[PDB]
């Protein structure tokens, strides 16, 4: 008849508008994947913001939330295609690891390549800063034996470090940064950017380098519409 | 099914020469890129080197580059890794692993501890 | 060891033995008494309707068994009931986990259940006494994420996990019934049998078992792919079923001769399968692809006759009504259609 | 005898070119507002350009108003209505671009493409109501000395000098807010193509922009003397006229992927 | 060492259970599904358009 129709159309009525007070909501908020090397460091960075832990943060009246997963096993080529729509994976890596650095490289190499997260940004923290240094200086733990290209290596013009620490120190972290921005620089489709730092467990600046990342990510998104 | 069956393995003075062997059945070898790994005594699983389809692009770790080479014969699937002058931290288990999906040039889980598409390894043994 | 040395010999030795079986058991190929049959000729459907309202990229989809309430969940955190004639939408529940991966419908009407990235199956009462559709139960226990839930009835729910194994709950209770374990991959999808005595599963590890449901042991293990499997379907007699994987090629295995029967592949696809189903009577194959499309799959001579290209994204679900109307598909681009 | 090869040419040039851009688009935000854009554009030339061009065989240069007796009354209102949209039209483009590249994370939630389509009706009714104030005899509108146009009336009144400075206050709006987004993409190629490519095409459209809507504002604020003796307000309508063509050009058919491939071919 | 024995023993003994199995020929079967494709392709609206007036789709 028609009363079980109208009544119907209400139902329909109320559940577009609150669908729609449900959209505003969805969009003012920018979801990140936080998926570190696993005993990285990235537990410091949760730290200083079940299946899957949440950490809601909140910059410039900017909301974002992080997500992190947790009792999942250690393949992750059918769970890590629901995150193709996160606008940023913070992607850990503990450099005073070196063979954890070339597991991590790997791990950077399948994500910058797959077919789905061929448009998501990474954010590269290269944490775990002391102990490299600790090591370099020592002269006891190598990272010629497990990178053959560490003497050779030439430290680049650009990109001046802080005075306070040695210049092996500059050497090595910069040396970690070009392997990971070969593979970034790999060429081909994608549509992506690596936004690479250098962080430790003393910077309480992560929080802040995130939103400029994302800011910077979301003008070259905006940038697209005006193309074809 | 997919069967990975490894050879060539055994014991070798440091300094030595050999050549595993790969044989595949069950899939069209061409499709996919190759990887060898190996699992070292109480440590994980560790990624040695990787062919791709064709056999143009290779890659190894770094502490494998100049010694150890990989190549693959698809007119008779087979998946070769000619190791050179061998040291005594080169002693492990090796597996000869594809990665899940054709056509890509990403693997993910191929140093998983839980992987169907491995083999069940050789032992390379080097000591005098 | 010398132990698993002629472990795994035996286990090779069998291996070989049920291979020589099959091979005995095999005298004349499905494409060859089928070729007699004339063709299904060509099959064209035509966008019917459009359900909108949806932020996120949709996961699952699950018709009603009375063929006109439809259910769909999507990653912005929201389960709809739609109806499918009218485009109303009936109910909008949030959810407590923003990763939805599945979603089904209680055969009765009266419940949905719906679970994802957070490893549990949560069941909403929609018939509740004069109030809102709310939570009525939470099963957790899995270790992994989970890829599918479907109801046996308003009591009993068959699920699969992303930790290898699929599990039987009692919704009154709360707690496991029954545990299959025998995969060594994540089980991605599960198919009842039209007598819900067993039911099939498909995992990472290119191989698909059939369980049964009351004694909790694995019947038969069919391994003819050759890469991860996504999809899986019964035939509607229940003889037989349909598995779709990522090295772009259908296959239909019989549960009579223990061994694939047919082959549904093109050298101009090389894109996996996200979602296989059957018409009514069988005929039909309908598969969805990563490249956007869905093909219609004659599963008898085995050749395509018919395209679904509508949808700006991956195709993520693919489902048809119980009575053999209508086709509904959901996409990665946040919108169900509906064909026919 | 006045030649009309003048009007002739542009009112083609601006009709193909209308025409070209609409093509490519009648298959976001800015999708919406270029279309609009366009529309406007079309549609004034369609409803004013015929009138200008009627007046040149019904007549040699004896019968400047042929048709009708209030017919040039028509042409000032179309010209001042059209003139009006166009602008605010590329007023809420440039303002639209200004957001998204400026301030992104506010543009992130409120600004939406469903009301996009809402520009058009507000910019319509704002152009209606200032075009208008006239034609009640709050102003005047006499015909020029070529005969073949209608505008404002220099003098015993204030509304050319109000039209002509709410003009200048848009112009000099987009012409800010094309330089704030030029400054935003610099930044943005330092902090790091495509940025030095729609640097290209931003600033070719700025040069464009400010070399075609100037002249009229300045020629507007001069006696009514020196200006029809020396023919210079038919140029400073002209130059308008010649922004509202080259606006779809740079706006549909010139897009930075086109640019960019020229520029890597060449 | 002794962890993979139990999965060892695990696999041959399904194999052992699941190798005693009585499988009929391809014949039979193939035939019974184009029976049922047969018997029910009259009432498979997918299969063959349906007419406009029933059609909830309309
Ligand atoms: C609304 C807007 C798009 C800005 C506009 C404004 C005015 C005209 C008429 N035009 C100018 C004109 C002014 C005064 C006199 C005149 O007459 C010329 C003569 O004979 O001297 C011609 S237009 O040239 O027709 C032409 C150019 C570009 C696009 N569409 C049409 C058209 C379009």
């Amino acid at each position: 008849q028609r009363n079980e129709e109208k009544a119907q159309r209400e139902a329909n009525k109320k559940i577009e508008k609150q669908l729609q007070k449900d959209k505003q909501v969805y969009r003012a908020t920018h979801r990140l994947l936080l998926l570190g090397a696993g005993e990285s460091g990235k537990n410091t960075i949760v730290k200083q913001m079940s299946g899957i832990f949440e950490t809601k943060f909140q910059v410039d009246k900017v909301n974002f939330h992080m997500f992190d997963v947790g009792a999942q096993r250690d393949e992750r080529r059918k769970w890590i295609q629901c995150f193709n729509d996160v606008t940023a994976i913070i992607f850990v890596v503990a450099s005073s690891s070196y063979n954890r650095l070339q597991a991590a490289l790997k791990l950077f190499d399948s994500i910058w390549n797959n077919k789905w997260l061929r448009d998501t940004s990474v954010i590269l923290f290269l944490n775990k800063q002391d102990l490299l240094a600790e090591k370099v200086l020592a002269g006891k733990s190598k990272i010629e034996d497990y990178f053959p290209e560490f003497a050779r290596y030439t430290t680049p013009e650009d990109a001046t470090p802080e005075p306070g620490e040695d210049p092996r120190v500059t050497r090595a972290k910069y040396f970690i940064r070009d392997e990971f921005l070969r593979i970034s620089t790999a060429s081909g489709d994608g549509r992506h950017y690596c936004y690479p730092h250098f962080t430790c467990a003393v910077d309480t600046e992560n929080i802040r380098r995130v939103f400029n990342d994302c800011r910077d990510i979301i003008q070259r998104m905006h940038l697209r519409q005006y193309e074809l | 099914q997919v069967q990975l069956q490894e050879s060539g393995g055994g014991l070798v003075q440091p300094g030595g020469s050999l050549r595993l062997s790969c044989a595949a059945s069950g899939f069209t070898f061409s499709n996919y890129k190759m990887n060898w790994v190996r699992q070292a005594p109480g440590k994980g699983l560790e990624w040695v080197s990787d062919i791709s389809q064709s056999g143009a692009s290779i890659s190894y770790t770094g502490s494998v580059k100049g010694r150890f080479t990989i190549s693959r014969d698809n007119a008779k699937n087979t998946l070769y890794l000619q190791m050179n002058s061998l040291k005594p931290e080169d002693t492990a288990v090796y597996y000869c692993a594809r990665c899940p999906a054709p056509f890509t040039r990403d693997c993910f889980d191929v140093t998983s501890t839980t992987y169907a598409y491995r083999g069940q390894g050789t032992q390379v043994t080097v000591s005098s | 060891q010398s132990e698993l040395d002629q472990l795994r010999q035996e286990a090779e030795q069998l291996k070989n033995q049920i291979r020589d079986a099959r091979k005995a058991c095999a005298d004349a190929t499905l494409s060859q008494i089928t070729n007699n049959i004339d063709p299904v000729g060509r099959i064209q459907m035509r966008t019917r309707r459009t359900l909108r309202g949806h932020l996120a990229k949709i996961y699952a989809m699950h018709w009603g068994t009375d063929s006109r309430l439809l259910v769909s969940a999507s990653q912005d955190g929201k389960l709809i009931i739609w109806d499918s004639y009218t485009t109303n939408k009936v109910h909008a529940i949030p959810l407590r986990s923003s990763w939805v991966m599945t979603c089904a419908y209680a055969p009765s009407g009266n419940y949905v259940a719906c679970g994802g990235l957070d490893n549990i199956c949560s069941i909403y009462n929609l018939k509740t006494r004069e109030g809102n559709v709310r939570v009525s139960r939470e099963l957790a226990g899995h270790t992994g994420y989970l890829s599918c839930c479907r109801f046996l009835d308003d009591n009993q729910i068959v699920t699969s996990s992303g930790d290898t194994t699929c599990a039987l709950w009692d919704i009154e209770t709360g707690q496991q019934t029954t545990t299959f374990t025998g995969h060594t991959g994540d089980v991605m999808s599960l198919s009842l049998a039209p007598d819900t005595r067993l039911f099939v599963s498909g995992a990472c590890d290119a191989s698909a078992k059939l369980w049964d449901v009351r004694e909790g042991m694995c019947r038969q293990t069919f391994t003819g792919h050759e890469s991860d499997i996504n999809a899986i379907c019964f035939f509607p007699n229940g003889n037989a079923f349909a598995t779709g994987s990522d090295d772009a090629t259908c296959r239909l295995f019989d549960l009579r001769a223990d061994q694939e029967l047919m082959t549904y592949s093109h050298d101009n696809i090389i894109c996996g399968i996200t979602s296989v189903s059957f018409s009514k009577s069988g005929r039909l194959l309908l598969a969805g692809y990563d490249d956007f499309n869905c093909n219609v799959w004659d599963a008898l001579k085995a050749d395509r006759a018919g395209v679904l290209a509508g949808h700006d994204n991956r195709v993520s679900c693919l489902g048809v009504t119980d009575d053999g109307m209508a086709v509904a598909t959901g996409s990665w681009d946040s919108f169900l259609k509906i064909w026919n | 005898g006045e030649s009309p090869a003048i009007s002739s040419v542009m009112f083609s040039a601006g009709v193909l070119g209308n025409l070209i851009a609409l093509a490519l688009l009648a298959r976001s935000l800015f999708h919406v507002l270029v279309t609009e854009l366009v529309f406007t554009d079309l549609l004034g030339t369609c409803l004013i350009s015929p009138v200008v061009l009627a007046s040149y065989a019904r007549n040699q240069t004896l019968v400047a108003l042929a048709p009708e007796s209030r017919a040039c009354t028509y042409f000032a209102f179309a010209m001042t209505f059209f003139s009006l949209a166009t602008m605010l039209m590329l007023f809420a483009m440039a303002l639209e671009r200004y957001l998204s590249i400026g301030h992104p994370y506010f543009y992130q939630r409120r600004v939406s493409r469903s009301g996009g389509l809402a520009v058009l009706p507000v910019i319509y009714a704002v152009s209606l109501l200032f075009c208008s104030l006239p034609l009640l005899d709050y102003g005047q509108y006499v015909q020029y000395c070529p005969g073949t146009w209608c505008f404002i009336r220099h003098g015993r009144t204030a509304y050319l000098q109000l039209y002509a400075t709410l003009l200048l206050l848009l112009i000099v709006s987009v012409l800010a807010c094309n330089f704030s987004v030029i400054l935003n993409l610099i930044r943005m190629h330092r902090r790091s193509a495509e940025e030095t490519d729609h640097l290209i095409l931003l600033a070719i459209m700025t040069i464009t922009f400010a070399v075609c809507s100037l002249p009229f504002t300045i020629f507007a604020y001069m006696n009514e003397t020196s200006s029809r003796k020396e023919k210079w307000d038919l140029q400073a309508l002209r130059f308008l006229s010649i922004n509202s063509i080259i606006d779809p050009w740079v706006f549909a058919i010139l897009r930075p992927p086109v640019l960019r491939l020229m520029r890597s071919v060449l | 060492n002794t962890a993979s024995i139990a999965q060892a023993r695990k696999l041959v003994e399904q194999l052992k259970m699941e190798a005693n199995i009585d499988r009929i020929k391809v014949s039979k079967a193939a035939a019974d599904l184009m029976a049922y494709c047969e018997a029910h392709a009259k009432e498979d609206p997918l299969l063959t358009p349906v007419p406009a007036s029933e059609n909830p789709f309309r």
